[PDB]
């Protein structure tokens, strides 16, 4: 039985607890610095570097090697929003909202914002397209639930906006990703599965009204979707929650 | 002041109450109406705890304790020096937690994301309320609720558990513990798997989720998936807290004996209740 | 399953 | 009627053989019950 | 009224995915098992394939021997009575040898030797499974984070069953193999060492178990809330930050005043989880070997009124 | 009466057979256990008492 | 009459499975209650009659 | 009577064979254990009595 | 049939399954008779 | 008797062999342990008492 | 037919060698049982 | 055993050898531990009593 | 047959030395059992 | 005992060597611990008693 | 020729050096066992 104290009340338990406080301080520093590889250095609302950068310095850069010859990403690195953000500030001082200049859902700001991702399709471990339509997906079929092929699609304004013609599937994860909806104009749109509500007789889309499925961004190739395209589509649909409220 | 991508998201709207009066940011924080409510409640509670430290006569943060009123005060107020400070800190904390969840709802609405986070926090708040409000109300005294001290709410846990013997034998307690342990295991596995895919051995290309699925199918023959793992983590945490609240709501109100005796119903089933041998027989 | 969720064996089979 | 894709003839022959099996199982059970009741009746 | 993304509403099945053959001996990998629609409502429907190498079969057979040894002891305790076995299943216990035997291996089978046999089997099974996790990570070229995260839990397990019994000088200190038995052991361990609540490392271990629950709720809820932007595909968000990662970061930035990244939140996760068992093992190692009354230690270190 | 076969159309014959077999075995085990429980019909104890084996 | 309309809403399969579970539980409960009462345990009654115990 | 073979058109032979092997071995062990647990049929204790081994 | 096995395959499978079953039951009754002459349970 | 070879036609030999090995070893261990538990056949204790080793 | 992808000739040879091993195992079992019985009968 | 060479036609040699090694090691340790458990055969204890040690 | 994809000559040259190792192990085990039985018989 | 090299025709030497090293060290530590646990062979205790250090 | 793709000459040289190491280790083990038996026998 140890328990001899070297001084005061400082036995081995005290040594251990103070050692753990030191280790925890170091670990929290390490975790916080490792979580500053994106979004830094901090910027003023005009995009210039801010005077206050915080107690934690930025970490040393590290490079990820992308898996299909897609390149190399070094973080933290230079950061620039490669798109024309259409907002104007509502106050000269900091910490106030920036109002849209025009149509926010169309311009892609606020809840409708999208990020200028790489304009290439997501590639699985075999280098093929990860997300592809069920038609091109060999041997892929609906296993459970109501198969939503030909179900009318209802918007938040409670009117039919089109019919589902296909399901886009993530091949390795073997899960549904997008519904392809053909509108009244004969053109096609993609809708994320997370924002549709498949039901007994119809696919409900609470995010968008009927007169908004035309505004959904399209895919240049009809049998594939790139990261940028799906980012734009998902941003549009999600922004419909705030910006289609006036309709419903 | 802002992240490099933050500006295109700081648009007006999404506010539950107000809309311009409290629709702005202080530093990084979004200040809604519920932001003001939360800040006031938190500051009042913290300075009241400091005041109770002054009253108690100790400046040790570990020794500071704010006991609820004694049992003879019932469900009524008490002098600030005796039991009233606890009740004020309790209403302050309840308001702070609820307004924090509502502020989260406002932030979710502004960002156009789901409301999962405030819902989970609501589970946590409901467990807290079970411990401070619902159970003491059903037992008719604020004195059953735990004190607000670092090492004295542990004494509350100890005394409350030992009132019923070994508290391990509460079956809902067993289920909640299973969920808690499973959740910690799953969190370790998820962090490890994502980090191992994103940090391959040495100068190797970053791994795809196919490699994650392959790793876990190789290991245990199943892979719940990238979406399934986050569903599982959320459900494990929420079920853990739900069964914690359930186990405490039935203790002292539906069950009053030693919890171990509750298991006798299995050993007394008539077909085998009187077979000699084993442990109970 | 939640639609038939309003013991458990009724939804189970 | 559906729910499986079966037919009238397949379901009918399945049920006929199943009922033959049920009759045989009942015959064995009744023989056992008779032997037990003779050995020690419960009535 | 809105889809919460808790259960998939349409399941899709394609050809069976055999996985990535980085360095995996395809001979050891079994065939793809069945597809479970019940499991598919929540995650992947596919079962298997499972890899079975040297360490896999070693660990499987050693664990089977451990489980079978405990079960045969339980059958003996039941008097070979299946009704008694079911009635007292949770009350049976394979107990370590009595303290008078110390660390010696000369205890009778009924009084501790069978516990030593089962303990050896469990030791082999767990360490072979650890090596198996390391090797499966290595075969696919991934990092070894799973192996070290497992090593934390292995350290708590080793302290409980192997290291602390040796330091305390007797196998009787270790944990019996039984459902209610190891719960009784836990409660008695707390009582003997004077309210383990006042062990600082028990307190930190609980802090981190609560923190793991908090953090996995936060992370799962956050990813589900941004799954409408493909947020559950976290590796691509690490490689090419989309609007899901930005919205998650900004949610927690506007709520807490600070945030994580798609990659660093998993560092938070792995450390929060491993600290549970790391701190817990330290505390259990200290209990008895250094401090035998944690309440008196507390009183002498603040933490409790004199 | 002779038209019962059509139930095989509604119900899956494989699952019907499996569940029915499980129910039959559980029922038979339950009845044999009732008989073992009663000292009047516990044929093992009955034979032991008859042949004085204890 | 017009009772067959009840099959136009509820799935026949789950109705039949629920009915089977309900009927089995009720029959088991009724037989067990008869056993619990000493005046209707037919094994006990037969033992008393034939002087078995 | 002599037309039961059609059962093999319902269930996979491997599944029924493994299920019945598991069932038969479990039933055999269950019955042997029931015999061991009853002191009037524990053949080991019976031989110990009949040969004065204790 | 669900398994897709034809009539002859079912015939052969059943005829060998019964061939095994009868041997099993005959060994079982031999064992039962041995036990009964050893120690009857009736 | 001789037409039982067809089981190897319907079952994978490798998995059957693995299961057989596991089953036989578990059965042997279980029986040896049962004999050890019964004092009438605990050959170690029997030898000890016969040779006065305790 | 051929769930294991084997031929009747191969299956016959496999069954023959397996039964040879089984009979050897049963023979050693018989010898051991006889030795035990003459050492200590259990009936 | 001149027809037992066919195992290596269905079983990978590495799997068989590792399984044999694992089985033999575990069995050897189990038996040695059983012997150490029995005071009649604990060779360390036997030699301690034989040579008047502690 | 041919599950692992090997030749009968390889099977011979493998199984022969497998039996060689088995017989060596069994011989040492038999010697050990003989020595133990002489030192302290268990029957 | 001569035609044993063919193992290296099927076993990777690296895995074999790490397994052998781990096995040897674990076995050595296990045996040393068993001797230390038994008071007869606790050589520190033997020395302390022999040289009267207590 | 083999799963590991090793030539028979390389296998032979590896076996030689491995067996040499085994004999060396066994020799030191035998020396140690003899010394400890002399100091304090277990038989
Ligand atoms: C101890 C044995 C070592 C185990 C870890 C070995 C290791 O380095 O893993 C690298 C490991 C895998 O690396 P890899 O796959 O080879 O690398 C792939 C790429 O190169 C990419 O790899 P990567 O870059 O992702 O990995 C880097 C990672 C790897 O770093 C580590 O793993 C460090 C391990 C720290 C162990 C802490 C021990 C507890 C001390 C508590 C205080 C005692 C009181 O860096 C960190 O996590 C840094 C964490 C903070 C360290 C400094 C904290 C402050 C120090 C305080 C003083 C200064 C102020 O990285 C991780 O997985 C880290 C997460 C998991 C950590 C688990 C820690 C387990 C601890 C052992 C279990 C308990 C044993 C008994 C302990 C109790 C005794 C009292
Ligand atoms: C009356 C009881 C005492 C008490 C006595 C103890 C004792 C004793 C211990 C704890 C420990 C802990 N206590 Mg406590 N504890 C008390 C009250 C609490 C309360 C509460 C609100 O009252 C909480 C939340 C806790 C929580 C905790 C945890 C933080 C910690 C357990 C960590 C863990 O995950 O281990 C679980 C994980 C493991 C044990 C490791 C598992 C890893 C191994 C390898 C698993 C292998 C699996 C095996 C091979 C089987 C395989 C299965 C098949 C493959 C499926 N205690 C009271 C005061 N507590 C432990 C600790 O950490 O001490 C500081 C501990 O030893
Ligand atoms: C339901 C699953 C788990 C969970 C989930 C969860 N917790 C959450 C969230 C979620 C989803 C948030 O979004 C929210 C958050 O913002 O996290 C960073 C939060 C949060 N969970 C927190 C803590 C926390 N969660 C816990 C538990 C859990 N949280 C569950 C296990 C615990 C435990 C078990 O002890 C703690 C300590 C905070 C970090 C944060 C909520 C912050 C908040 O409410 O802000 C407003 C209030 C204050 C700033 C402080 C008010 C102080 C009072 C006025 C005075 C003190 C009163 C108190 C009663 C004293 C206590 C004394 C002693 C008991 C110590
Ligand atoms: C301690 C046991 C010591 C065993 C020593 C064996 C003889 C030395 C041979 C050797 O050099 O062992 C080396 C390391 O082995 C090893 O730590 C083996 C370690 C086995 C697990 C024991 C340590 C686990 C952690 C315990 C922490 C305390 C072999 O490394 P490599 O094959 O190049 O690795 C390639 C990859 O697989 C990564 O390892
Ligand atoms: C694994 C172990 C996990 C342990 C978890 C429990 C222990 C507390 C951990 C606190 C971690 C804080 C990390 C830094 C956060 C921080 O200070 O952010 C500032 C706001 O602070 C705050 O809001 C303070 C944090 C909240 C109070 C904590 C007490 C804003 O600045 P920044 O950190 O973003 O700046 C970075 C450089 N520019
Ligand atoms: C303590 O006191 C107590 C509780 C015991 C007293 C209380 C007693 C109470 C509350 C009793 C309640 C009793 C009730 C509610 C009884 C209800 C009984 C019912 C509903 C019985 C119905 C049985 C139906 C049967 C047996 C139908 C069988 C039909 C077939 C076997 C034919 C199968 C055909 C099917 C399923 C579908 C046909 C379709 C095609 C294509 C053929
Ligand atoms: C509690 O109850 C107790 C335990 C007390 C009593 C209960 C006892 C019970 C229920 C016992 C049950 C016993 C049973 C069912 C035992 C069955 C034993 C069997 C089936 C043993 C069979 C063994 C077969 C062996 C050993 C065959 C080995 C054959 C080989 C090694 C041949 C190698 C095969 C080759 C080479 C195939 C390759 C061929 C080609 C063409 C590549
Ligand atoms: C609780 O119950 C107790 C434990 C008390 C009693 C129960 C005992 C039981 C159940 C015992 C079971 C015993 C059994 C099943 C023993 C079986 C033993 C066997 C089959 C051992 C086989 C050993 C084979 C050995 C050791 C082979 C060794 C080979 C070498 C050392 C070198 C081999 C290298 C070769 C062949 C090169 C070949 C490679 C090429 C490329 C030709
Ligand atoms: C509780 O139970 C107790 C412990 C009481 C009783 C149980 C006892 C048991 C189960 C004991 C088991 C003992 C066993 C199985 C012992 C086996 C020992 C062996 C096989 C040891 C082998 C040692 C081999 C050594 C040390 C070889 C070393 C070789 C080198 C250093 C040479 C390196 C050569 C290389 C790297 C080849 C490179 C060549 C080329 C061409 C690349
Ligand atoms: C019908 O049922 C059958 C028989 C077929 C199967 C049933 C099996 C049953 C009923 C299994 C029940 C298993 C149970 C209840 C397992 C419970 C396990 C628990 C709760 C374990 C809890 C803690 C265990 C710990 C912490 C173990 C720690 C062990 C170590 C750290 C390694 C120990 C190694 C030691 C002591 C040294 C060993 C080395 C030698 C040389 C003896
Ligand atoms: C929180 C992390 C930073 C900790 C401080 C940085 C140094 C790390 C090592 C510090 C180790 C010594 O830490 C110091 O130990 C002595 C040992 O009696 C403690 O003890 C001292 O104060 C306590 C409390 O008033 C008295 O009961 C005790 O008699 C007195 O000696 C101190 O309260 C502690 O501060
Ligand atoms: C993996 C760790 C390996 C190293 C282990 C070191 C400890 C070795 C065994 C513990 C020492 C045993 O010490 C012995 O214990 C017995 C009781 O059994 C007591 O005997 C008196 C004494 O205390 C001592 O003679
Ligand atoms: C099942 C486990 C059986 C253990 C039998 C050990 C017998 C011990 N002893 C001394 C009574 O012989
Ligand atoms: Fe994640």
């Amino acid at each position: 039985m140890v328990g001899v104290t070297a001084f005061g009340n400082f036995d081995l338990a005290s040594l251990a607890i103070y050692s753990f406080w030191i280790f925890l301080a170091g670990l929290i520093y390490y975790l916080q610095t490792e979580n500053m590889r994106e979004g830094y250095p901090l910027e003023n609302e005009d995009g210039t570097p801010a005077a206050n950068q915080g107690p934690f310095p930025l970490p040393k850069p590290k490079t990820f090697i992308l898996p299909h010859g897609r390149g190399t990403l070094t973080v933290p690195g230079p950061e620039s929003e490669d798109r024309p953000i259409a907002l104007a500030r509502t106050a000269v001082s900091e910490g106030f909202p920036h109002a849209p200049t025009g149509d926010p859902m169309k311009d892609g700001v606020g809840p409708a914002s999208w990020v200028a991702r790489r304009d290439l399709p997501e590639l699985d471990g075999h280098g093929h397209n990860k997300i592809k339509p069920m038609k091109a997906a060999a041997g892929f079929y609906v296993s459970a639930g109501k198969n939503p092929i030909g179900l009318p699609v209802r918007g938040c304004d409670l009117e039919i906006a089109g019919k589902v013609v296909d399901i886009w599937v993530d091949i390795p994860e073997q899960m549904a990703r997008f519904l392809e909806v053909e509108l009244k104009d004969g053109s096609t749109r993609l809708l994320p599965m997370q924002m549709v509500k498949v039901q007994s007789n119809r696919v409900h889309v609470n995010a968008l009204s009927s007169d908004l499925f035309a505004g959904i961004p399209t895919i240049k190739s009809p049998t594939e979707v790139t990261l940028l395209e799906e980012d734009k589509i998902c941003g549009y649909v999600a922004g419909g929650l705030m910006y289609a409220a006036p309709k419903r | 002041a802002l992240l490099s991508f933050e500006r295109k998201y700081r648009v007006p709207g999404g506010t539950l109450v107000g809309g311009n009066l409290f629709d702005f940011w202080v530093g990084p924080f979004y200040v809604g109406f519920f932001g003001v409510a939360t800040f006031f409640f938190a500051a009042l509670g913290i300075i009241l705890i400091a005041w109770s430290a002054v009253l108690q006569g100790t400046w040790n943060p570990q020794l500071i304790s704010v006991y609820p009123p004694a049992l003879e005060y019932g469900l009524g107020g008490a002098p600030l020096a005796k039991g009233g400070l606890w009740q004020i800190i309790t209403i302050c904390a309840t308001g702070a937690f609820v307004s924090w969840a509502l502020r989260e709802v406002e932030i979710c609405r502004k960002l156009g994301i789901g409301y999962h986070i405030p819902f989970a926090f609501a589970f946590a708040i409901l467990a807290y309320l079970t411990l401070v409000l619902f159970r003491p109300v059903m037992m008719g005294a604020w004195g059953y609720a735990f004190p607000y001290g670092i090492w004295t709410h542990l004494d509350w846990v100890s005394n409350t558990g030992y009132t019923y013997g070994n508290f391990h034998y509460n079956p809902a307690h067993m289920i909640a513990i299973t969920f808690f342990f499973t959740n910690a295991l799953a969190l370790a596995l998820h962090g490890a798997l994502v980090l191992s895919a994103a940090n391959p051995e040495k100068g190797k290309e970053m791994r795809t989720p196919d490699h994650e699925d392959t790793f876990f199918r190789d290991l245990v023959g199943y892979s719940i998936g990238t979406l399934g793992i986050h569903r599982l983590g959320l459900l494990l945490s929420l079920s853990a807290v739900f069964f914690s609240a359930l186990c405490m709501i039935i203790t002292g109100t539906i069950w009053f004996d030693q919890w171990v005796d509750w298991w006798q119903w299995w050993v007394k089933l008539p077909w085998w209740a009187n077979i000699p041998g084993g442990i109970n027989g | 399953f939640a639609f038939r969720l309003m013991a458990a064996f009724f939804a189970a089979t | 009627l559906g729910y499986t894709g079966l037919t009238d003839e397949q379901a009918q022959e399945l049920h006929s053989v199943y009922m033959s099996g049920l009759w045989l199982f009942s015959a064995v059970a009744i023989v056992a019950h008779l032997a037990v009741y003779i050995w020690r009746p419960w009535f | 009224a809105e889809y919460q993304n808790i259960f998939t509403q349409v399941q899709v099945r394609g050809p069976a995915d055999l996985g990535m053959t980085e360095d995996v001996n395809l001979a050891n990998r079994s065939g793809v098992g069945p597809f479970s629609t019940l499991l598919g409502w929540f995650g992947n429907a596919q079962l298997g394939p499972i890899y079975l190498g040297s360490l896999g079969v070693l660990s499987l057979f050693s664990g089977l021997m451990w489980f079978f040894t405990i079960g045969i002891w339980f059958w003996y305790q039941a008097g070979w009575n299946p009704a008694v076995f079911l009635r007292d299943l949770f009350f049976f216990s394979l107990e370590p040898p009595a303290p008078e035997y110390g660390l010696s291996f000369a205890a009778p089978l009924k009084e501790g030797g069978l516990w030593l046999i089962a303990s050896f089997f469990m030791f082999v099974a767990v360490w072979s499974w650890w090596g198996r996790t390391y090797l499966r990570a290595q075969a696919l070229g991934m990092g070894k984070h799973t192996a070290w995260a497992f090593l934390s839990a292995i350290w708590l397990w080793m302290v409980l069953g192997f290291i602390r019994p040796i330091l305390m000088g007797s196998w009787s200190e270790a944990v019996p193999y039984g459902i209610f038995s190891h719960l009784d052991w836990t409660n008695n361990f707390s009582l003997v060492h004077g309210n383990l609540f006042y062990n600082p490392f028990h307190g930190l271990s609980i802090a981190f178990l609560y923190g793991s629950a908090l953090l996995f709720a936060m992370h799962g809820a956050t990813i589900l809330a941004v799954s409408r932007f493909g947020g559950e595909r976290e590796l691509e968000q690490i490689a090419d930050r989309g609007t899901a990662a930005e919205r998650a970061a900004l949610f927690w930035r506007w709520t807490m005043g600070f945030n994580a990244t798609m990659e660093g939140i998993h560092r938070w996760a792995i450390w929060m989880a491993v600290l549970v068992t790391l701190t817990g093992g330290i505390g259990i190692l200290l209990s008895g070997t250094v401090v035998d009354n944690w309440y008196v230690w507390g009183q002498n270190h603040g933490m409790a009124p004199l | 009466m002779s038209k019962f076969y059509k139930i095989w159309m509604i119900f899956d014959p494989r699952r019907v057979f499996v569940a029915q077999g499980v129910f039959l075995f559980l029922l038979a085990v339950m009845i044999h256990l009732i008989l073992l429980s009663t000292p009047s019909y516990n044929w093992l104890e009955i034979s032991a008492a008859k042949y004085n084996r204890v």
